[PDB]
């Protein structure tokens, strides 16, 4: 059947999805998610979207602001309005797959609710395909391809100028902050390209 | 991050070898999440950070892929100019343009609420603003607008049963990222991928730039332009976070450089080193790497250069000498506390004091502390990442190299004085300090080794467990925050593919409102440890064979 999703886990606990469309896979995908780490998910998605300070108060106001402060949500929203029904099934199916398991976990939480939301004291909150994105984009987007201290950089250059004269300055600030140093070791080789 | 790629003519009982040790720092519950998907054309196994719907590492039974940051140039900051009078506007193209601006409430448990405004122009959102200069600056990424299209890449190229399929995804990926490639027929390749800004003429992508016209991008660069290659003369594929290629540009970061001292030759001279590698031979590479000294190879000719005048009963002579006997692999003592060689601590001081003498004193105050890290520093918990050769440890390799070095010495970093004599000066400094700790007999110097802890805050520093969740391990070991490796068409078996992988501490980080533990909370932890992994499954006879349970669900849309 086209309604049905086989979970089967391995000797590490490792769970593999059988599902016959796009939704119904990411639906499985989502749900075994929220089995095994919820309050890693649930906090993830607090730091993404800087919401921290909600549930853990004053000291992460300026984190929050921060995180806020460095991207536009509403940009993200038209990406996703924009996709393909194909495409928006993945972002979809793993909400809806998470959904189903939240809702278990707040319908039994004497039994299914992770110790963590009771320490902290607050309970998770039902996903949408903007939470799935914003995982992705806080993380590997921020994390890993944000990089720039274009500011400071100009900070360092303005106190050479002030040191070794206009020309001596920027000369230095080449030696330090060169552009390309052409002995550096690289994973493409000279006769390649 | 690494990764090593071994292709037909390199492996040996097999046709491709893939090893990937990501390094995103070490965290409990784990940073990766271990899943297999089959069904709606996906047929795949691996682990992914996040459990985001495309998978980082894994394999389709066909192809494997792997990735490492790139670190290119992708992101410019723009000066925009403000007027006094009219508020909210910036000048572009000879019109006074108004700005984006949204407001955010910030909800405090436990205090009062705080609200501000976000603002954004053409060229991004607002970072900084000097109204003194009336002067505002937006951070400006190459990859704007093509977030949730590097996500779909991420998972389409799942799919791929080729090259040719698989670089049309590779293409979509917008982020600054090394993306790699093995097939079960022993192909390898490899692509630095991501949008990267088609610069105006005399753009010095180092500095800020006027954001009043004039200083715009033309565009994005092409994906002709982005380093590839497929099938290396050489046989195999490393990168640790290097240069993609020859003339190839880094990130605009003050501490980040591609030069002459770069780790990713420790990878190199080991794959060089045996005309083929087995499976197991690629995997040990792991825990070689992971121990290894980055500093020794850089410095150990200049201390020998140096001292070789020197009488034996001379103590900077005698500390050389223990690193010209040392192979620069650490390892510990019995104690679980101390290793078994005192190089790591010579090398730490004698750097922090060459530092100071020369990069550090050449740098106005106070940017001369962002020179003065040797890259030994850490804490009692150990290192947050990986290892690396400091920026003031690169910049002076090339002094040292003087006039075989590319790099043009504007500045006399030795001040007027002979090499020798202040690569001397620090070797006292370093004599002076240790012996004053550990006393006069090298021999029986017990030198602190560094540890590994799993966090409980993740990398925001935001807790995503509690506190006692924090797991530590004695040694510290510099490699993937997760490994796997892939070997297509083994010689060894009846399977054309053959995966592993550990992701510690498990693969749950659930516990129940009593106290109660997962089953598979902690199960990888000690095989982290010990340098062993776990089989990944992908057919569903061997996901049958090994199946501990089944769930069966019924859902429609
Ligand atoms: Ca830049």
């Amino acid at each position: 059947s086209s309604s049905e999703i086989k979970i089967v886990r391995d000797e590490y606990g490792m769970p593999h999805i059988y599902a016959n469309d796009t939704w119904h896979l990411f639906y499985g995908y989502g749900y075994v998610v929220a089995q095994d780490r919820l309050f890693q998910m649930e906090m993830a998605r607090r730091s993404t979207q800087g919401t921290v300070a909600e549930v853990l108060g004053k000291d992460f106001v300026k984190f929050d602001k921060d995180i806020r402060r460095n991207y536009w949500p509403d940009a993200i929203r038209a990406q996703i309005a924009a996709l393909s029904p194909e495409d928006m099934s993945i972002l979809q199916g793993y909400a809806d797959g998470m959904n189903a398991w939240i809702d278990k976990v707040n319908t039994n939480p004497e039994t299914l609710l992770p110790k963590q939301f009771n320490t902290f004291g607050f309970t998770p909150k039902r996903w949408e395909p903007f939470d799935v994105a914003m995982i992705f984009v806080g993380t590997m987007a921020n994390r890993f391809s944000d990089s720039t201290s274009e500011i400071d950089n100009l900070a360092l250059l303005t106190a050479l100028k002030d040191k070794y004269g206009v020309s001596q300055g920027m000369a230095v600030f080449n030696q330090l902050k060169w552009l390309v140093n052409p002995s550096a070791p690289t994973t493409i080789a000279v006769q390649e390209s | 991050s690494n990764m090593w790629v071994i292709g037909k003519s390199k492996a040996q009982d097999a046709k491709a070898i893939m090893v990937n040790g990501p390094q995103f720092g070490w965290y409990a519950p784990a940073y990766t999440y271990g899943i297999g998907l089959h069904g709606a054309g996906y047929d795949v196994t691996g682990n992914t950070p996040f459990a985001y719907p495309g998978l980082v590492f894994g394999h389709n039974g066909v192809i494997s892929w792997g990735s490492t940051a790139g670190f290119g140039d992708d992101v410019d900051i723009f000066a925009e100019r403000l007027s006094a009078e009219k508020p909210g506007y910036y000048l572009h193209n000879g019109k006074w343009v108004k700005m984006l601006s949204r407001e955010e409430t910030i909800t405090v448990k436990n205090g009062q609420a705080e609200t501000f405004t976000v603002w954004r122009t053409v060229h991004g959102n607002i970072l900084q603003t000097d109204q003194t200069t009336q002067t505002a600056y937006a951070k400006s990424r190459a990859w704007d607008g093509k977030e949730v299209a590097s996500l779909l890449a991420w998972t389409h190229q799942m799919k791929a049963k080729n090259w040719q399929e698989w670089t049309q995804q590779a293409a979509k990926q917008a982020l600054t990222i090394n993306w790699y490639y093995a097939d079960v027929n022993g192909n390898i390749g490899y692509v630095h991928t991501g949008a990267y800004p088609d610069r105006q003429s005399g753009h010095d992508p180092r500095l800020p730039v006027p954001g009043t016209g004039k200083w715009d991008w033309k565009g994005l660069l092409p994906f002709e332009m982005n380093p590839k290659v497929y099938n290396p003369q050489s046989g195999y594929i490393a990168n640790w976070n290097n240069s993609p290629q020859k003339d190839y540009p880094a990130s605009d970061l003050f501490a980040f450089l591609w030069g002459g001292a770069d780790r990713v030759t420790e990878i190199d001279r080991l794959l060089e080193q045996k005309p083929r590698l087995t499976a197991d031979q690629a995997w040990d590479v792991i825990r070689q790497t992971s121990r290894q000294d980055l500093n020794l190879r850089l410095f150990l000719p200049t201390l020998q250069a140096a001292t070789s005048g020197l009488t034996q009963s001379d103590p900077r002579r005698q500390l050389v000498e223990t690193l010209t006997r040392w192979d620069g692999i650490n390892l510990l003592n019995d104690d679980g506390k101390t290793w078994q060689q005192p190089g790591s601590a010579i090398l730490n001081v004698w750097l922090t004091s060459m530092l100071k003498r020369t990069v550090v004193a050449a740098v106005p105050m106070p940017f001369d502390k962002w020179y003065s890290a040797s890259g030994y520093e850490t804490t009692q918990d150990g290192p947050t990442g990986s290892l690396n050769i400091s920026v003031g440890a690169k910049i002076l390799y090339e002094a040292v190299q003087g006039d075989k070095s590319p790099i043009p010495q504007a500045v006399d970093l030795f001040a007027g004085k002979p090499q020798q004599e202040v690569v001397l000066a620090a070797l006292e400094d370093t004599w002076e300090t240790l012996s004053k700790r550990y006393g006069n007999n090298v021999s029986n110097w017990k030198t602190p080794a560094m540890a590994l802890t799993f966090r409980a805050n993740n990398f925001f520093g935001v807790p995503q467990a509690a506190a006692e969740e924090t797991r530590h391990q004695a040694e510290y070991q510099n490699r993937g925050t997760e490994n796997d490796m892939i070997v297509f068409s083994p010689t060894t078996s009846d399977r054309p593919v053959l995966a592993w992988d550990v992701v510690a501490p498990g693969q749950s980080g659930f516990i129940a409102p009593d106290g109660t533990v997962d089953k598979h909370y902690e199960d990888q932890l000690k095989m982290y440890e010990n340098f062993g992994r776990k089989s990944l499954w992908l057919t569903k006879q061997d996901v049958e064979a090994h199946k501990e349970s089944q769930e069966v669900l019924h859902v429609q849309r």
